[PDB]
């Protein structure tokens, strides 16, 4: 993903801010709620009846935590996107069958999820670039 | 097609979101436009930098649409003719730029209303801004 | 939203599809499956092979699912009201899924009536396939 | 894209008897009839209101026939799809703004086209086979 130097600095301040073993599960868990045909992935984590249960679930909250490690190794290396990625894009092409347009939906959920847990400091500019991050992180899985 | 649960949770939402319509309408417009610049192209009559008077008026009548459109919810293909028609017959826009700006206006809530923005208040939004998207794409 | 137009034409190119739809059904899955072989993922206890008679059965079953649903076009969300939970709340199919039959239904139908065919039948053709779809994928 | 040697033997003889001034023409007609936002682009052309009057232009055939001359040379260029189609991409991309789904839509609308055309002898396997050629040429188009 090509960034502006700006850019960069605002998406790394950002992301020191964030409180991932909140927000990855936030994300997931609002993925799983907006978007239920999801849950067919993760029907063997229990209750994903009610929104409540959604989110009061461990194995969704850890869920969300590895997503995040990946979305943070992803940012660590915004110029290898495709080779950070090549592993999890095996694992969710070959044996989970995830539709890629499933990683457009969880990245705007993710964008959704940072912009309220930050409000005023997710600035148009850093939804921006952002978005950019997400959706090279979206074009490498899918690759 | 939406449930009553849902359309309840947008009425309340946007009648809480209340007068600063034209401002989140601005506000997701702008990003719109700055996040997704290909849809720029539908705008080369205006002024599309920061704080334009011309995208503050175009967001408040986008706001207007959308208020109108929470109040006329159960027959919006009746409410919304002439934004339908517009939008199809005339500006011919394609749906992805109706999903990006969709998009825009829940991450502009979200920014602008924490406690309002619950998972469920989520995902009522959502299935609305399709509701709305998918009627003004229509032809009749 | 549908027309009176585009309602006629799908009326009248089913009618004249008339008692091939279990077999127009049956090839119809099996170019789906053939050419989009992540869906076979939703059928794992039948038998996908060419000529298995549990698919030319679903096909009968899809066929007469749309024959119901044409006979029924102006009031879908009830009409289609079992299969949508069957295919909502239970099956769980995303909608990518649906798109991926209704591009094969659609093939199909150029494939066996090419008089039929005509460009705006198969606009009739596509939209129609398109509200089924989207009824059938309607949580509600 | 990768295809058997059966897959590519089917494609390649299937296209031999594929009648380009007509068959071009008549996909983008298509295109244009069943999505109609697709006319913005196409505005240059003259009367699009009616399905007859979008498969009766003269500038429609023509465009028609430069799509499917770019889709013989991609057929015939399968294994670099993506440095065939660069200057396409590019133009499509930065010059006309096209969305990368109008491509997949077109190529769908081509295999319905192909459908229509050759009848019995359009077996599942060449439709697949047509199917993965014409989600290649998008996705090269789309880079
Ligand atoms: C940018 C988007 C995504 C990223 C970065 C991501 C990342 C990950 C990671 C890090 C894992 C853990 C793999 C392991 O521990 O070996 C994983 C597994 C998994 N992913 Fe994703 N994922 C994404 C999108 C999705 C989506 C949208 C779905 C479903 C709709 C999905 C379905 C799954 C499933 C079912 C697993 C296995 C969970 C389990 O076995 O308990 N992924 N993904
Ligand atoms: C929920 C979604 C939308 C709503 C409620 C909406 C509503 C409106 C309204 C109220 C107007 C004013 C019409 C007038 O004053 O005559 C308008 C105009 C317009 N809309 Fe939208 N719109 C939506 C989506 C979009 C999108 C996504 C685009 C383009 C990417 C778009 C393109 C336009 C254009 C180009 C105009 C013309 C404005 C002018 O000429 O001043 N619309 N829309
Ligand atoms: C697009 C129009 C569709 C129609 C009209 C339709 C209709 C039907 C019908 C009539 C049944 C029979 C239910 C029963 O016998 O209890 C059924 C079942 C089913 N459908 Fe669909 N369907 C459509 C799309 C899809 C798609 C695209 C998929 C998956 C990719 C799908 C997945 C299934 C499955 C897994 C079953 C269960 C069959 C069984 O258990 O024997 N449906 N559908
Ligand atoms: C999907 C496969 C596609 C192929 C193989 C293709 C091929 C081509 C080629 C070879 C040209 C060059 C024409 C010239 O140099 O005179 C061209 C131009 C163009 N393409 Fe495409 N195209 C595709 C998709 C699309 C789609 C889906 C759209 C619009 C929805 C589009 C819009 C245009 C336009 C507007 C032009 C310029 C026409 C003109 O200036 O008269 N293309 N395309």
């Amino acid at each position: 993903v090509h960034l502006t130097p700006e850019e960069k600095s605002a998406v790394t301040a950002l992301w020191g801010k964030v409180n991932v073993d909140e927000v990855g599960g936030e994300a997931l868990g609002r993925l799983l709620v907006v978007y239920p045909w999801t849950q067919r992935f993760f029907e063997s984590f229990g209750d994903l009846s009610t929104p409540d249960a959604v989110m009061g679930n461990p194995k969704v909250k850890a869920h969300g935590k590895k997503v995040l490690g990946a979305f943070s190794d992803g940012l660590a290396h915004l110029d290898n996107l495709k080779g950070t990625f090549a592993t999890l894009s095996e694992l969710h092409c070959d044996k989970l069958h995830v539709d890629p347009e499933n990683f457009r939906l969880l990245g705007n959920v993710l964008v959704c999820v940072l912009a309220h847990h930050f409000g005023k400091e997710f600035t148009p500019p850093v939804q921006a670039a952002y978005q950019k991050v997400v959706a090279g992180v979206a074009n490498a899985l899918a690759h | 097609v939406l449930s009553p649960a849902d359309k309840t949770n947008v009425k309340a939402a946007w009648g809480k979101v209340g007068a600063h319509a034209g401002e989140y309408g601005a506000e997701a417009l702008e990003r719109m436009f700055l996040s997704f610049p290909t849809t720029k192209t539908y705008f080369p009559h205006f002024d599309l930098s920061h704080g334009s008077a011309q995208v503050k008026g175009h967001g408040k009548k986008v706001a207007d649409a959308l208020t109108n459109a929470v109040a006329h919810v159960d027959d919006m293909p009746n409410a919304l003719s002439a934004l339908s028609d517009l939008h199809a017959h005339k500006l011919r826009v394609d749906p992805v730029n109706f999903k990006l700006l969709s998009h825009c206006l829940l991450v502009t809530l979200a920014a602008h209303l924490p406690a309002e923005f619950t998972p469920a208040v989520h995902a009522s939004l959502d299935k609305f801004l399709a509701s709305v998207s998918t009627v003004l794409t229509s032809k009749y």
